[PDB]
């Protein structure tokens, strides 16, 4: 730090009080600056660690204590649950999610015209297997016969773009 | 300094380097030659007129002489001149031969031997208060030598006078030669000396048998400025030719440095010698001989990076010069493999037209990897797989199955 | 804002320039320069890390469908156009135009800075004083490609590509599902499909007009750019401080003083310039923490507003969130929140 | 901060310009360091 | 907590008080006081 030596013992051994005072002052200033730099870096890293810990606490609240509907907050896919595990200076979250596997093409329609009225699924999507029209949930292919219980009527058939014609069978 | 890999090893303070890219020191350019540019002056400075003068002035009426257009080769004083005191303040003595001095003034007078200590920027006493004061920021050299063989008389030399009884302390470099009667008491004088009225000037004794503290001492104070103005007094340094468009060490009127000198469009005013930028660095200089303005540019420029696969894997390295076409070049070593990516010239790495995941991030979309004869390969990193969603206005994709996926997040 | 300027400092060049005596004296410090460079390297790595988290959420590049039949919705304005040399959208072109970078590129040759241009060009002075700017790992074209892939996945598949295995769906049905998500029956979507498409197109045109006008509205990214440039220029300007020495120029001290007398002045200058570098690095660390927080927020918004429909109030715009569209911008991302 | 006194008035009263310059420089460096530390801590607390 | 105390520093008054010699010596630094005040002004604006 600009002093004749970095060792206080050498300076005190070869210099008297007055001459060694300036060297010791230089060393003190340098080492105090080093300590201040270390403490500032520690403060910045502590702020970053605090942000990470706040995120971890939020994830434990929302992924472990409940089922989160936020996308990609508790893993990739539709979040089912999460399990915490302790780790040195941290937490590991095992995110059990639901991932669609085997997609299949289907012919769909926004609405179906039955008796001059437009019908809608109100829970899923209309699909066709070439000849007949069923209604199925969006995340899993479970076709069901289109009845009045899984559809609702709204207006006429001349307003919906893409409406198709299908006869409801008892 | 053997190679940039060794520089990376020294920077990391280890003998092993992990895979990655490391910034090294900027591209250094060493000066090739050294040039000295002083104005052509042949006359020696009047050392005889100053230090060999037959008569010296009194301290209260100290003489000031201008020194200009001469070579300050003080070694000529070695043969005949012996100085008891020689103290320089704004400049180290050993540098006096390599410098040019702007406004040289020699102040000559004679004092007592005991009063020589008073010729200093921050001294008090009779001479420092009432006769001759140096400024606190004085730049120059004080020289004093015993002159008992010259300024002493057997009956007593009373031709040298000093000012006593002044009303107030003198300003720096101020001369007072008034002979008004000093009023010490409350009774006011009327030009007559008596009681509390004293003549302000008193003469030294200066006898040959006087003690060394009461023997005459001749004092010359040289005052000047350094490295700020044209200057016309220079040391005994021989000038060389002017080398331009090349990294050289330069000595312009005592101002030393390293850089590249180029012809400048700046128009210096007649009183200006140096030009300085926002950082106070000398970026322009007027040639003392050709009177032309030259821009000075630092030799070192450009960032350098070293890409290594890891010393445990191979000793091969690639060098990235971040400010260069692989269009001699400003490269430490060039051979065979040059790619010229964005972010600089890449030397020592092969280039392929394929795209892969990034391994060593070079930057600007370019990455490097140690791949197979193993070698460093530079490529454009791939953003991922490319496909099309079979979009249609009456087609849907519905999952017929699912996967239970468990993934780990570390916080 | 997503990322800030990556910088590197050659401490020997900044503190000492080309002086060998100053370098020898600075060798007694040693570790502080390494500490500063390690902090700067961490910041530079974190910048590309932030960019990767924000824009590389999906590793599967979906490019634009050719038909572009989305039930009256017009996305040719936020989708890239092949006519431009850069495959970026027109709105992305506006955003690029409204943010002025410090330098056009990241390579400035010695010949360009050679001469009187060094004293007038700020970048030239920064580079001559040992301050270098490192380019981002991802180019603007690559970020635009990532944004285009996200847009194509959102338009063609909706929310499914955010959970993997992008499932195609007609855009009208996707809008109906989003309407159901915000609590409105889907028939309202179908009975007013023309009106909703026209309103969306008009809002896109209003964004057009707002960005093409003299109003900037992109001051957040320009502030980051200006802060980095100001920090570098302040670092350059602080080299004129004497720090208690007789001069702020090492050359003058070495020219007028011998080794012993010049040692104390050079030590004072070294201490002052090291303090300046430490202050710059500390400010860069604080700004990097702030930029990292902003980039984490941007990544969360891309996950929850673009890859899905968020039910959080005022998280993806004002009103009931329907969808969002990402757009690349210099050192940042612009989210178009359709509510 | 290594100076003979922490009071500028005492240094200016007992020392001339040249001798007091080094003490005032030491005091200036120390107080500037104190201000810089305060501002850095304020920046960190402002981020929090 | 939402906001913290907004502060400003007169560096000349803190370092030098009413000393003219100290102010003249501090003029050699200059930019550090401006940097500190710019950071403090940024914090003060961020509070509101
Ligand atoms: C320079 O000259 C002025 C004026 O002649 C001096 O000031 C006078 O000082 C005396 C006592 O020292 C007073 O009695 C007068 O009233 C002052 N007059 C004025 C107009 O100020 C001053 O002291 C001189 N400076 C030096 C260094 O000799
Ligand atoms: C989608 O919007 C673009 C505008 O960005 C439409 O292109 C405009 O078309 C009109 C006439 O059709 C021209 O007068 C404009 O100059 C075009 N603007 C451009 C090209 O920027 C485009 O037609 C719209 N798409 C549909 C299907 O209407
Ligand atoms: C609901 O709002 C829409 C849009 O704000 C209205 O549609 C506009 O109606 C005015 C007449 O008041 C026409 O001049 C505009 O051309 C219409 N805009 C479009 C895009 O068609 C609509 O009338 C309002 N009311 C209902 C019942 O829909
Ligand atoms: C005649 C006036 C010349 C002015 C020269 C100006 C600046 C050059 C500096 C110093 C020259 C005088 C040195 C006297 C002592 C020499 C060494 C010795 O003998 O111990
Ligand atoms: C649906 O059909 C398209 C072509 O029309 C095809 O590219 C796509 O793979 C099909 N999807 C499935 C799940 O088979
Ligand atoms: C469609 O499904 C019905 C009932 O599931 C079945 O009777 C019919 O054969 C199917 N048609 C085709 C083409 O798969
Ligand atoms: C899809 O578009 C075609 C245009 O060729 C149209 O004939 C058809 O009815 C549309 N179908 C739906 C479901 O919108
Ligand atoms: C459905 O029925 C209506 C009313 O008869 C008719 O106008 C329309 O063309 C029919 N659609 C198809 C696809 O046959
Ligand atoms: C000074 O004078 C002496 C005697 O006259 C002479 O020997 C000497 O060379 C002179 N020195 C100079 C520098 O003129
Ligand atoms: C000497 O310097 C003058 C400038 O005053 C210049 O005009 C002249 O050419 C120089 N002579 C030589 C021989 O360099
Ligand atoms: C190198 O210079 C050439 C001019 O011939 C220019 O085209 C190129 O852009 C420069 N290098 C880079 C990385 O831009
Ligand atoms: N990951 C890579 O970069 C890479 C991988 C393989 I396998 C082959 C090659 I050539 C490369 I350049």
């Amino acid at each position: 730090f600009g002093a004749i030596s970095s060792v206080l013992n050498d300076i005190l051994s070869r210099l008297d009080k007055v001459e060694a005072e300036v060297q010791i002052d230089r060393l003190i200033t340098g080492r105090l600056q080093s300590l201040q730099t270390y403490v500032t870096q520690q403060l910045i890293r502590a702020a970053e660690i605090r942000a990470s810990a706040n995120l971890a606490a939020t994830k434990m609240s929302e992924c472990v204590l409940g089922q989160s509907k936020r996308v990609d907050f508790c893993g990739k896919g539709y979040h089912l649950m999460s399990f915490p595990q302790s780790a040195p200076h941290g937490v590991v979250f095992l995110h059990v999610t639901y991932v669609p596997a085997q997609e299949k093409n289907f012919t769909t329609a926004p609405a179906i015209c039955h008796d001059g009225k437009a019908h809608f699924p109100r829970e899923g999507v209309f699909v066709s297997n070439g000849t007949h029209w069923f209604v199925t949930q969006r995340n899993f292919y479970e076709p069901q016969i289109i009845t009045t219980d899984n559809t609702f009527v709204s207006g006429n058939c001349d307003v919906v773009i893409g409406i198709v014609n299908n006869t409801v069978y008892d | 300094a053997l190679d940039p890999l060794s520089e990376t090893k020294c920077t990391l303070k280890s003998f092993t380097v992990e895979k990655g890219i490391y910034q090294t020191s900027n591209f250094r350019v060493q000066p090739t030659e050294s040039i000295v540019r002083f104005p052509n002056i042949t006359n020696l400075c009047p050392f005889g007129e100053v230090f060999n003068a037959t008569r010296f002035a009194s301290v209260y009426a100290w003489n000031r002489k201008r020194i200009s257009n001469c070579v300050a080769d003080y070694s000529v004083l070695y043969n005949s001149a012996s100085f008891s005191t020689f103290k320089c303040y704004g400049v180290s003595p050993t540098k006096l031969n390599d410098l040019c001095f702007t406004n040289v003034y020699a102040d000559s007078f004679v004092i007592r031997g005991d009063e020589v200590r008073q010729i200093a920027p921050g001294q008090t006493g009779k001479i420092a208060d009432y006769n001759y004061k140096l400024p606190d920021d004085f730049t120059g050299c004080v020289i004093a030598w015993n002159s008992n063989n010259l300024d002493s008389k057997v009956g007593g030399n009373y031709n040298y006078l000093y000012r006593l009884f002044r009303k107030s302390n003198l300003k720096p470099f101020e001369r007072d030669i008034s002979t008004e009667i000093y009023q010490a008491g409350s009774t006011p004088c009327n030009g007559v000396e008596g009681f509390n009225c004293y003549f302000p000037l008193q003469s030294y004794g200066f006898q040959p048998t006087n003690g060394v503290g009461y023997q005459p001492y001749r004092v010359v104070v040289l005052s000047f400025e350094l490295l700020h103005a044209p200057a016309t007094v220079c040391g005994p340094k021989k000038s060389t030719n002017l080398v331009k468009n090349k990294c050289v060490n330069f000595n312009f009127n005592g101002l030393t440095g390293t850089g590249v000198l180029t012809e400048s469009n700046k128009k210096f005013l007649p009183f200006q010698q140096f030009g300085r930028d926002i950082a106070d660095t000398t970026d322009a200089v007027r040639d003392p001989q050709t009177l032309e303005i030259l821009d000075i540019t630092p030799c070192s420029f450009g960032g350098v990076s070293v890409i290594t696969p890891g010393t445990n894997t191979s000793n091969q390295v690639a060098v990235l010069y971040q400010d260069v076409n692989c269009t001699t070049w400003r490269v430490y070593s060039t051979g065979s493999n040059v790619f010229q990516t964005r972010a600089g010239c890449l030397i020592g790495a092969e280039h392929v037209n394929n795209s892969y995941e990034c391994d060593i991030p070079i930057g600007a979309g370019i990455c490097a990897s140690y791949q197979t004869s193993q070698s460093i390969i530079a490529y454009t990193m791939s953003l991922g797989a490319e496909n099309s969603v079979a979009y249609s206005n009456n087609s849907i994709a519905i999952p017929t199955n699912f996967t239970i996926s468990v993934t780990t997040e570390i916080l | 804002p997503v990322s800030m300027t990556k910088t590197s400092v050659d401490c020997t060049m900044y503190i000492c320039g080309d002086s060998t005596e100053c370098s020898n004296l600075l060798l007694q410090y040693g570790s502080f320069c390494t500490q500063l460079n390690r902090a700067l390297t961490g910041i530079a790595v974190e910048q590309d890390k932030n960019t990767q988290e924000v824009f590389a959420q999906v590793k599967q590049i979906y490019k634009t469908p050719p038909i572009k039949d989305f039930g009256g919705f017009n996305f040719s304005q936020i989708l890239p156009d092949p006519s431009k040399p850069s495959k970026r959208s027109f709105i992305e072109d506006l955003l690029f135009n409204k943010v002025t970078l410090a330098d056009a590129g990241f390579i400035k040759q010695y010949g360009d800075c050679l001469g009187d241009i060094a004293a007038r060009d700020l970048i030239c002075a920064q580079k001559f004083n040992g301050l270098t700017v490192l380019p981002p790992l991802l180019t603007d074209e690559m970020i635009a490609q990532y944004t285009s892939a996200l847009l194509a996945g959102t338009i063609t598949s909706g929310w499914t590509f955010g959970a993997g295995a992008a499932l195609q769906i007609p855009f009208a049905m996707q809008m109906a599902y989003r309407f159901n998500g915000i609590g409105v029956t889907q028939n309202v979507l179908y009975e007013n499909q023309k009106l909703i498409a026209n309103q969306f197109n008009s809002a896109i045109g209003k964004i057009q007009d707002s960005l093409s006008s003299t109003a900037s509205a992109l001051g957040k990214l320009q502030d980051v750019v200006n802060q980095n440039a100001q920090a570098l220029n302040t670092l350059v300007k602080q080299l004129s401080s004497n720090f208690g020495a007789i001069s702020s120029v090492l050359n003058d001290i070495l020219s007028r003083l011998d080794k012993v007398e010049a040692e104390v002045q050079i030590d004072r200058l070294i201490t002052g310039r090291l303090q300046s570098l430490q202050t710059y690095v500390t400010q860069q660390l604080i700004r990097a923490a702030e930029i990292r927080a902003s980039a984490n927020l941007a990544a969360t918004k891309m996950s929850e507003c673009v890859l899905g429909q968020s039910k959080r109030v005022d998280f993806c715009g004002k009103g009931y969130h329907l969808m969002s569209f990402p757009q690349s911008a210099p050192h940042g991302v612009v989210f178009l929140h359709v509510t």
